[PDB]
């Protein structure tokens, strides 16, 4: 055939892929973390937005640190051969490099490692997108007038 | 031939390293509101990094906190795009 | 109107967070070699994020370490693009 | 005039801007850091590459942590009004969030803070690019066959 460049990911597989949305609104009292009001608005907006992009959306609510890890592990073990990509959205409290389950923290690295090129072969060479709505610290941007 | 095990990952953070991330109890987080709006409007037209760039500008210019607590009043936010992607990404084909 | 003080910054890291960055004692670092090559070839044609994406692919696919020390042998590297930019960036006009 | 979109930075100012290249090859013995052979190759490649992009390139070699901070402070205090952007290239040993001067570390945040939108007004709204060739830790990517 003609010149082939391969500058963009192949996104015409039978399926666009999964869009896992983890929406944590209510946290265990012992954690002392406040409920994240308005997060359901985000969860619904995302479900609809990615639905229109043809992603197989799966919404999960108020997951403990254990359930988050179990979910990601199970999802990474699925056969993504016929899927073009993978998307995971995390909505929760957090700190730098951390996302909070309802009962404690989860290192983001632990979550993403399940999808490493050598650990999830059916996603090797395919885009793995992690969208993170959570604090990365306590600094505040005072901004500057334009 | 091998590729890095960390290749082909894109992290779309709502805020810069070390900063708080803002959320409106009624409209949702600034980042997610903006992300969905830009995807709805440009997913069938722009490459993903360019879409995320519009999200950065939208969040940076259209949002500012209001608080009775001077410490958290009139603050801004800039999302943070972290790409380890090796190719351009279009949601359409 | 205000903008975040952290807005309009772009950090082009040679490697992913937490990883070593490779350098060839004779050809220079994998990242810088690749960055200059892609800028020379695409600066008058592509938007900066797309140029950096080519740099990611070049580094990820064309380089691999060789060492007598098994610990540092056959290793790979993926650069890391961190953008807080609010607009597309073209070096030409 | 016609429709104005402003989707790309204004890069037609009289000057493209400065390209500061900090090339640290030799480190103080007391630091125990090895010389970075081949870095001069990088420094020269960058000087030429950005020269062709019309940037005012300034190469600095083997700077102490104090000189790095002083340089950045002085550069951020220059009048960048007629410049489209700013570029800083750092070639040295390093760790996560750190770049090494010849006699010790420098937090990257300290270097970039000088150029914050509120601290360098002549660069507000303009792209500030930091290119960093340095370790961000000790992890090694074993890679995966394709």
């Amino acid at each position: 055939s003609g010149i082939s460049l391969d500058n963009s990911y192949k996104m015409d597989y039978p399926e666009m892929g999964l869009c896992i949305i983890i929406n944590n609104k209510n946290f265990h009292k012992s954690t002392g973390m406040t409920s994240r009001s308005g997060t359901d608005v985000d969860a619904a907006n995302l479900r609809e937005t990615f639905r229109n992009l043809k992603y197989e959306v799966r919404n999960k609510n108020d997951l403990t640190r254990e359930e988050i890890v179990e979910l990601m592990r199970d999802v990474s073990k699925e056969d993504h051969s016929k899927r073009s990509s993978f998307v995971c959205v995390l909505l929760s409290h957090g700190e730098e490099g951390i996302i909070f389950g309802t009962n404690g923290p989860v290192d983001l690295k632990k979550i993403t490692n399940f999808f490493r090129g050598d650990r999830c072969r059916s996603l090797t060479g395919k885009p793995k997108l992690f969208i993170i709505q959570a604090c990365r610290g306590t600094e505040l941007d005072c901004g500057i007038e334009t | 031939h091998k590729i890095p095990v960390e290749a082909d990952f894109l992290y779309a953070y709502s805020t810069a390293p070390g900063y708080y991330s803002w959320r409106n109890s009624k409209d949702g987080s600034w980042f997610i509101q903006s992300l969905c709006a830009m995807l709805k409007q440009y997913a069938d037209k722009l490459e993903f990094m360019h879409i995320l760039t519009r999200v950065n500008r939208k969040v940076a210019t259209e949002f500012e906190s209001f608080s009775f607590d001077a410490t958290f009043h009139a603050k801004k936010q800039i999302p943070c795009i972290v790409s380890m992607l090796t190719k351009e990404l279009y949601f359409y084909h």
